[PDB]
RNA sequence: AAUUGUUGAAAGGGAAGGGCAUUUGAUCAGACAUGGUGUUUUGUAU
RNA sequence: AAUACUGCCAGCUGGGACUGAGGACUGCGACGUAAGUCAAGGAUGCUGGCAUAAUGGUUAUAUGCCGCCCGUCUUGAAACA
RNA sequence: AACUGGCGAUGCGGGAUGAACCGAACGUAGAGUUAAGGUGCCGGAAUACACGCUCAUCAGACACCACAAAAGGUGUUAGUU
RNA sequence: CCCUGAAAAUGGAUGGCGCUCAAGCGUGUUACCUAUACUCUACCGUCAGGGUUGAUAUGAUGCCCUGACGAGUAGGCAGGCGUGGAGGUCAGUGACGAAGCCUAGACCGUAAGGUCGGGUCGAACGGCCUCUAGUGCAGAUCUUGGUGGUAGUAGCAAAUAU
RNA sequence: UUUGCUCCACACAAUAUAGAUGGAUACGAAUAAGGCGUCCUUGUGGCGUCGCUGAACCAUAGCAGGCUAGCAACGGUGCACUUGGCGGAAAGGCCUUGGGUGCUUGCUGGCGAAUUGCAAUGUCAUUUUGCGUGGGGAUAAAUCAUUUGUAUACGACUUAGA
């Protein structure tokens, strides 16, 4: 329904988020995925960290150079994640890796654009309350991703930036919903309510 | 034209072309069959070539028929196109190559008398 | 085969010039259709009686319903079964609405904990019990008490498009 | 030539069974039954319902 | 009115395929909002355009076509196939067709 | 598939016409051919059966 | 290389002259067939009905 | 012919080549444009 | 008493897909008092555009999937035979 | 070594892969329905339904088959006396 | 069920990614996906049973009808294509161009192959019926000849020296 | 280097398409809780309400969107201008003063539409150049060759030279 969607990575398990977001960017859907930093592993965060290390200590021996390259950044690890769900290798494969665009944090011009969230990727709706979850932006900090600090920061600037944008959202929503009550129970309103509205 | 004929299709169109033709230039396009213990293109795996086969077989009631809806005929001389005066809704005059060029426009000449297509009427056209 | 139907399956003997009319014995069945209510009358009937199919004739075959099937009344089930290294008996209490729903159930519930198939559960006995003040399980006194209550926290709507505008709450 | 399908195209499946215009006209396949005051015996129902 | 669209979008999806074989012959089409049987049994019979640009003029138009039917639905989620007079080029996958409403039945 | 009872394509096994060159044979096979075809008498269908044997088996009488 | 008949147009001008006399009487009819019709986005044809 | 040059065409992210199908480009034959339900031969076969 | 379940209808009907095989008639049958008509031993009717590179063919390329290098010896070959 | 079925001599769908296993054996095409196997994505197919069990600081994931035992655990769920 | 017991050497394998009221385990309900399988149809081939000659069909190993089948190495048989040469015929083709050769140009045949168009060339060569054989090549560490990559590379550095 | 280069305008052609055909419509945090509105003895507050899907909200009528007239009014919405700003995470976009202008379907009129003939996407987008029409803007470097050695097999590196 939509050109290109923004999908929100705030909430969402890191696999049945990559598995939706690899369908779509197949079917030719366009998808950035955003907040990468507080993307969701389930279960308990030492396990994630273990199996990180499983794989990160697995490099091509004859030069390490060449071999998989053990991504650090949470962007690149949901990035990975999403390759191998889609046939990356073949054309069609490239051609929706890049059709994907995964940023930390909520860099422009998708920060005033609306963002999406997966209802049956979340942690929330897919969890059962009680079982502990993993958060890629402590699992990276511990990896190796040596930018939390500033994006921390640069979250909290977008933050405020985007709260003076509700502020006032909220202002001209509550001012037109009052000017729509002003309006109403007119007859234009009220037999067009009837009439299904 | 000629007579009214059932729909033409060859039910193979690609040519079977010989196994590694292109990979040898040694080995002629024409087809034979790979007739190997260890042949993938006899023992037919998914993903090789087809042979030949007698299900490819096209239909009778047009075989032989160039789109056109004839059959071929070498004429050479004048006489041998007299031979098909009454089927010229059935064969098709064809010119052979070894006809000269002064003795290609007398038979054409006679092709068009005898109300006969020819499906070479443009080769060695004198000019 | 778990949607069930109980059949009471009425056989007996061939009947003989020397003995007719054999006892002609009967028993419930909970199966999934009459097929397999006459497969497991035999099988219940040849770890009873020396009597095989070929040298017997089944006389009936009555679906069972419940005389108040929309009532919900607590089962004790006398169930045996085969586990890996040998037999064993128990007495589960189940909760439902009709003897169907209580197999169906106690099939289900087998097969999750203890691992047991169909082909290694023989129900004995599936006894409404009368009254209350005798079950002897926890997990059905508590739904046994006085003004049952609890609520449903964390509702999960199950969703109709991949992409959601609104960040799903859970409120219930 | 052709293989019709009796069981629809019927002409066909009057060219077969001839009985199938009467069947037709009279419904027999959608018979209405008679009713009968049966009441199967207590003792009957009584061993369906014990235990 | 700033919106012309006599026909609803549809992703091609793939080609009729099995885990490892397809099938060119039936394409797979997948309708925005539509997700079960039921609703996708309306668009049965619908003809399908496919319209992709060409470098060239051909007969006048640098917009070629290539016209196809729904025949059948497929799977439990809405999707399908379809089938062209040509098939798809196989490079179109998730590529916009055209699914007109006509031959309308409704 | 289909579980071949017995050979698949198995032919008669016997002649039906000489694979002698004879015209004059073909021509005897030709009319036979017309009598065993056009007449109940199984006089034809033997006689036109044993046209068709080689010289062994047609030994002098 | 590459008018109307006068025929027509008479024909069309007393035929559409009886369906505007009955098409005045009801409201919005007219500019409602004058509209054209389109799809909209949010829009399910299948279970939208006319 | 292998092989090579020049020119022209195209393709090339650790091969090339092949099959199915289509796209695209290049190129290629066919129709039916039939003595034709006839319609005055300009001192009667267009 | 219904309704659910199972089953039946030589019940009706809506929509979709693929195929149109053969080429005088016969036959079987249905409806019509009959004449004849017909969904009855296989597609006809109307209409439209184009009449050519439009369809199609070949070839090159891309794409989706598949595709191991042939001959032989061998129970077994893509083989590091 | 015995009975049978297969591979050899055999493709095809599934077992990621494989001569033997499961299904099923093959003229060329079309349409439908399926088998084995599956239905998050790669990947065609329900992130379908239902009941439970399990949290593993080396989970488990499907026959052939590609690994695991004795013993032990107020870890937890059922149960018997 | 899980946990301990549970340690092998390149990095790495429920196939991978990932998966936690699972995308795990046990179990069940349906729905759905797809084999060259099954059903129907068309076509090809083989086989089998048949139809076809009182002025009617090119005059019959022919045409047509019906039905079923079609995997396959070793191997068997049948029908054909092609090369060299012989007998016959087409009163065949040809210096206005035979043969040969090239042709991501065309047609026919399932195929072996045939035919046609274009370019070179310059003197013989075809179809059919039959006969005959030194008759068909991708292999034999095959023979002879030629040509490549390697490769403008190794090398042309003993003997003092221009 | 046939007045070169580049940018703003318009045109013309190609080639170019991983795929426009109303609107990416912007809090954050939790989910055993939240959003909104009011209120107050401002706080982790009171009250009320909402959710249970985006199936929403906005927009959406007109020769593919003409011509024209009026009615109610000070709105909406392009187009540019301009006031100011704010935005560096890949800012390149958002808000806003004001006036001009086009449309206005908010309401009522009138005229036109045809023959593309019963469908043939019936073309309308977004990229990149290249010849051009006319305005602005500026008027170099690098490589070889020579040479130094902080360098070096050759490249490279580091130099120097009007």
């Amino acid at each position: 329904v939509e050109p290109v969607v923004v999908i929100d990575g705030k909430g969402h398990l890191v696999g049945r988020l990559a598995s939706v977001v690899a369908k779509q960017l197949l079917n030719g859907q366009k998808i950035v995925v955003v907040r990468a930093e507080e993307l969701n592993i389930s279960g308990e965060f030492f396990r994630n960290k273990l199996k990180y290390h499983d794989f990160l200590r697995k490099a091509t021996a004859f030069n390490k150079t060449r071999g998989p390259f053990h991504f650090r950044a949470p962007s690149r690890i949901f990035y990975k994640a999403l390759r191998g769900m889609v046939s990356h290798k073949t054309a069609r494969g490239k051609a929706a890796l890049e059709r994907l665009k995964v940023f930390e944090g909520i860099p422009p011009p998708y920060d005033k654009k609306k963002r999406v969230v997966v209802p049956q990727a979340l942690r929330v709706l897919r969890l059962k309350p009680g079982r502990k979850y993993t958060t890629l932006g402590k699992l990276s900090t511990s990896v190796g991703w040596k930018y939390e600090d500033v994006v921390a920061k640069l979250e909290a600037k977008r933050k405020v930036s985007s709260a003076e944008y509700y502020a006032k959202k909220r202002a001209f929503t509550k001012k037109v919903a009052s000017a729509n009550a002003t309006a109403a129970e007119s007859d234009v309103a009220k037999q067009l309510a009837a009439l299904g509205y | 034209a000629s007579l009214p004929h059932p729909k033409i299709v060859k039910k193979h169109t690609k040519k079977f072309k010989r196994h590694h033709s292109d990979r040898y230039h040694r080995v002629a396009e024409n087809w034979r069959k790979q007739k190997g213990i260890d042949s993938v293109v006899r023992r037919r795996f998914r993903g090789n070539i087809s042979q030949p086969k007698i299900g490819y077989g096209s239909n009778k009631k047009t075989k032989f028929l160039s789109p056109s809806g004839h059959k071929t005929f070498l004429v050479a001389n004048v006489k041998d196109l007299e031979t098909l005066t009454m089927h010229t809704k059935t064969y098709a005059a064809e010119i052979a190559h070894n006809i000269s060029a002064k003795n290609r426009v007398v038979i054409l000449a006679r092709a068009k008398a005898l109300g006969i297509k020819v499906t070479n009427p443009k080769g060695r056209l004198a000019l | 085969m778990a949607h069930f139907k109980e059949y009471q399956v009425i056989g007996r003997r061939l009947p003989t010039e020397s003995v007719p009319e054999p006892k002609l014995f009967r028993m419930r069945i909970f199966a999934s259709n009459e097929v397999i209510a006459k497969s497991r009358y035999w099988y219940f009937l040849q770890k009873l009686h020396k009597v095989k199919k070929a040298s017997g004739e089944i006389v009936s075959i009555n679906q069972i319903n419940e005389a108040h099937p929309t009532k919900v009344k607590n089962f004790g089930v006398w169930v045996r079964y085969d586990s890996r290294s040998g037999t064993h008996n128990m007495y589960k209490e189940i909760r439902d609405v009709s003897r169907v729903a209580a197999v169906e159930t106690l099939y289900q519930d087998m097969a999750a904990r203890h691992r047991a198939r169909f082909r290694s559960i023989h129900i004995l006995k599936v006894a409404e019990i009368e009254k209350t003040a005798d079950v002897k399980r926890q997990y059905v006194k508590q739904f046994l008490t006085k003004d049952l209550k609890f609520p449903l926290p964390h509702r999960v709507q199950k969703s109709t498009k991949t992409f959601s505008y609104k960040r799903p709450s859970t409120f219930y | 030539v052709l293989k019709k399908n009796p069981l629809k195209n019927k002409q066909v499946l009057l060219r077969l069974n001839p009985y199938a215009k009467v069947f037709a006209a009279e419904k027999l396949g959608s018979k209405k039954a008679e009713k009968t005051g049966t009441k199967p015996a207590a003792v009957f129902t009584e061993t369906l319902k014990h235990d | 009115a700033e919106s012309h669209r006599l026909y609803v979008k549809g992703k091609h999806l793939s080609y009729q395929r099995s885990k490892r074989v397809n099938n060119p012959n039936v394409s797979l089409i997948k309708i925005e909002g539509v997700a079960t049987p039921q609703d996708a049994q309306f668009y049965l019979g619908k003809r399908i355009a496919y319209v992709y640009r060409a470098s060239k003029e051909v007969r006048g138009s640098k917009i070629r076509v290539m016209w196809g039917k729904v025949t059948r639905t497929h799977g439990n989620s809405g999707v399908v196939r379809a089938t062209f007079r040509n098939n798809l080029p196989a490079k179109t996958f998730g590529a916009s067709v055209r699914i007109f409403l006509y031959p309308s039945n409704i | 598939g289909i579980d071949h009872t017995s050979k698949q394509h198995k032919r008669s096994g016997h002649r039906t016409a000489p694979k002698s060159d004879n015209v004059y044979l073909k021509l005897l096979v030709k009319l036979y051919t017309f009598l065993a075809r056009r007449t109940d008498a199984p006089f034809n269908k033997v006689v036109l059966k044993a046209l068709f044997l080689s010289k062994i088996n047609r030994p002098p009488v | 290389a590459k008018e109307i008949k006068a025929e027509r147009v008479e024909d069309q001008k007393v035929v559409d002259k009886a369906l505007i006399a009955e098409i005045k009487k009801t409201p919005l009819l007219k500019q409602y067939l004058s509209a054209s019709f389109s799809l909209k986005n949010g829009d399910k044809p299948h279970m939208l009905k006319f």
